[PDB]
């Protein structure tokens, strides 16, 4: 797994950059509006909305990256899996010219 | 100390937390545009996403605080649209400005690219595989041959 | 549910945006 584990770790440091910065900046600041606004109702309302909708991008986002890291997780498997058949394709290769070659001296 | 939006600080900090010291992380370079681009691509798709779900969501606490007053709902729509996209600039000026590994494969972040990489090597294994099957075929049947001619 | 799914579902997504 190390050919590839650093673009694999690249997927993970985005969502973790993304994560602190919804969730450890953006949201606590909605949040700190938000609590402050019990005089207007109107907007104490639209610093929920801001609330709602950054914690909405931020929770799919991560969602999407692991869905980037999974399929990338799993390409990489099914690459490793395709370099053993080739392998043993070469190598069923050679045996069936040396069998045939044995036959041709036994014959 | 590192503040969230210190994007080349975090990014340097989370690649030194997730992996040894080896030369991989020796050599940095600023990312491609298809990174910038699949990246924020990504934040736009859930950015529009969030906006109309979480709108929807909230229709009748809006429109009883708008007293009906549809045309100023969107314009707090497109108020919150402006927001999202002046936060979303910043993300991409401070992702352009940091750094990446160099020997990372940065089209990973391309779901189109992924996606098709994936679609491709999933035939060229069947297409193998079977290659394979008739190979493995084709030795038995000279074994089978080598073993009488071995009796002659 | 499937990788390919997901996959094909957010490559729908982001091609619908912009």
């Amino acid at each position: 797994l190390s050919s590839s584990i650093t673009s694999v770790t690249t997927i993970d440091v985005l969502s973790s950059l993304f994560i602190n910065l919804f969730e450890n900046d953006l949201i606590p600041q909605a949040l700190k509006d938000f609590n402050k606004s019990d005089d207007d109702q109107f907007r104490k309302l639209l610093y929920k909305l801001d609330l709602r909708l950054f914690q909405t991008i931020s929770d799919q986002m991560t969602r999407d990256l692991k869905d980037i890291l999974d399929i990338n997780v799993s390409n990489n498997e099914l690459c490793y899996q395709l370099k053993q058949v080739l392998a043993r394709k070469e190598d069923l290769n050679q045996q069936i010219i040396s069998v045939r070659n044995e036959i041709q001296e036994l014959k | 100390s590192v503040r969230p939006w210190e994007f080349r600080k975090v990014i340097q900090a989370e690649y030194r937390e997730r992996l040894p010291r080896n030369y991989e992380l020796k050599h940095w370079k600023k990312p491609s545009k298809i990174m910038i681009g699949s990246i924020l691509r990504l934040l736009e798709t859930n950015t529009v996403s969030a906006l109309d779900s979480v709108f929807e969501k909230y229709e009748k606490e809006m429109n009883q605080m708008t007293h009906g007053d549809n045309n100023e709902v969107k314009r707090i729509y497109s108020k919150k649209e402006r927001l999202l996209e002046i936060i979303l600039t910043k993300i991409k000026k401070k992702l352009r400005q940091a750094k990446f590994p160099s020997r990372i494969s940065e089209r990973d972040l391309d779901i189109e690219y992924i996606y098709s990489k994936r679609q491709f090597i999933q035939n060229r294994y069947s297409q193998e595989l079977q290659n394979n099957e008739r190979l493995e075929a084709i030795l038995s049947r000279e074994q089978n041959l080598l073993e009488e001619t071995r009796k002659l | 549910q499937s990788i390919n799914d997901r996959a094909l579902s957010l490559l729908q997504r982001t091609r619908a945006t912009k």
